[PDB]
């Protein structure tokens, strides 16, 4: 639902780096080179942020007031 | 009735009268109690509660908003005045005698402490009235009619509510109505969304 | 003195609802409304 924190199985900070990520995808870059371009070596670090899913913005679209 | 602390005890302050906009027996539980209605520099006038009155001009105060008036009368000099202007301060030694004294050269007989010390009891026991009969339909009514209806989470239900409105009326003039105000209510919602 | 405050449903208004009374909004008028977070001291651990 949201970017974790750390990733798991390494544990570099990885929660810092999702809208960097998809600004780095916006603008030219493709995947394989953003993630390096980041400094995410490990694979297992990079699963982080292909394979996680952004849910928190349709929890979003549910505002509570106004 | 000489003292300014006794005559206090009815004085309706800004935040009370926030609970009563809309209830019942406005004109009983309020006629008779004084309020430190603000003239404008820092002098005050206190004034007798004749009764209640509507005013055209509709006003928000804080949170709620009331376009009710208030025929208020000092000694002779009587108009129309508004909740929002009421202060929360005290009855002062200055403005106490300066009611006394007009009320003296007005020629109202004083109201008796007898009086006072009665009907003060009436806000207490309104206050704690239970709500079981059918008043909050009246309320409800009350408060949307001034409300504007688009705030803040109604607005799907308002389209559909419009979009209804429109199919059951066979008329061509509000149907046009409809459609128009069921597509300024869908481009609000869309301005907001991307706000 | 506690006259157990509610959440009204889509208004997100407050209300002073007391026993014995209906369960509504004191605008529109909603049949829904949840109750507010509690007061007592709610710590977790960040484990
Ligand atoms: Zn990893
Ligand atoms: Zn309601």
């Amino acid at each position: 639902m949201i970017i974790p924190v750390r990733c798991f199985t390494c544990g570099k900070i990885v929660g810092n780096k999702w809208e960097a990520y998809l600004g780095l995808l916006q603008a030219e870059y493709t995947e394989g080179d953003a993630l390096d371009a980041l400094g995410l070596k490990r694979y297992c670090c990079r699963r982080m942020l292909l394979a996680h899913v952004d849910l928190i913005e349709k929890l979003l679209n549910y505002a509570p007031l106004e | 009735v000489s003292l300014p602390e006794e005559l206090n005890r009815v004085r309706l302050s800004r935040h009370k009268l926030e609970r009563w906009c809309h209830m019942p027996f406005f004109a009983k539980t309020v006629t008779g109690c004084f309020v430190r209605i603000g003239i404008g520099k820092p002098v005050y006038r206190v004034a007798e509660i004749t009764g209640v009155v509507e005013t055209a001009k509709v006003y928000q105060l804080g949170g709620t908003r009331t376009n009710k008036g208030l025929q208020l009368r000092h000694g002779n000099d009587q108009r129309v005045f508004r909740l929002e202007f009421v202060s929360n301060q005290e009855f002062t030694e200055s403005e106490f005698m300066k009611w006394k004294e007009a009320m003296f050269s007005a020629g109202m007989q004083l109201p008796t402490l007898d009086e006072i010390n009665k009907k003060e009891l009436s806000i207490k026991e309104a206050l704690n009235y239970k709500f079981n009969d059918q008043d909050i339909e009246e309320i409800v009514k009350e408060k949307e009619r001034f409300r504007k209806a688009p705030p803040n989470y109604a607005m799907k239900k308002t389209q559909l509510l419009k979009e209804k409105a429109m199919a059951e009326d066979l008329g061509d003039q509000d149907k046009a109505k409809q459609i128009q105000d069921q597509l300024n209510e869908l481009e609000e919602r869309a301005e907001a969304l991307d706000r | 003195q506690q006259p157990m405050i509610y959440i009204c449903g889509e208004c997100h208004t407050e209300n002073e609802i007391k026993s014995r009374d209906p369960i509504r909004c004191r605008e529109c008028g909603y049949r829904i409304m949840y109750k507010k977070r509690t007061k007592r001291l709610v710590v977790f651990d960040a484990r």
